[PDB]
């Protein structure tokens, strides 16, 4: 029964520049009235609750590192990574993020 | 099969950032 499609483990990166499991969830988008603007949003697997709430940040260069992994820089020592259980699902979510930046989702990094 | 699921991002050299 569990969707695939839009599974994902979320990191973060640690103290020591190495990156930290946040737990497995499913990734979608929405609107979110105080963060104004389009945001990628994850529940979490193991008990529903919301693990993340970031903005799409217009200026913000997202990094698709591998087939299946989006990576960026939520803030200042502030680093955030959806890695896909499905091409077909970071493909999804590449393709809204480019969207909210003007971009073509052929680019693997969205700011230069 | 696959061996692992989800893939992590490399670890960030310190320089260059």
């Amino acid at each position: 029964m569990t969707d695939t499609r839009r599974r994902v483990k979320v990191y973060t990166l640690n103290e020591d520049r190495q990156w930290d499991d946040r737990g497995t969830g499913h990734v979608s988008s929405g609107y979110v009235e105080r963060l104004k603007g389009m945001s990628l949003l994850v529940r979490a697997e193991s008990d529903g609750s919301l693990l993340l709430e970031s903005k799409i940040n217009p200026n913000t260069a997202y990094q698709k590192q591998q087939d299946t992994l989006i990576v960026w820089s939520e803030a200042e020592n502030y680093d955030l990574a959806l890695s896909f259980q499905e091409k077909a699902g970071c493909d999804e979510i590449w393709e809204k993020i480019c969207q909210v930046q003007g971009k073509d989702p052929s680019v693997d990094i969205t700011q230069d | 099969s696959l061996p692992f699921t989800f893939k992590v991002p490399a670890p960030p050299p310190s320089l260059p950032p």
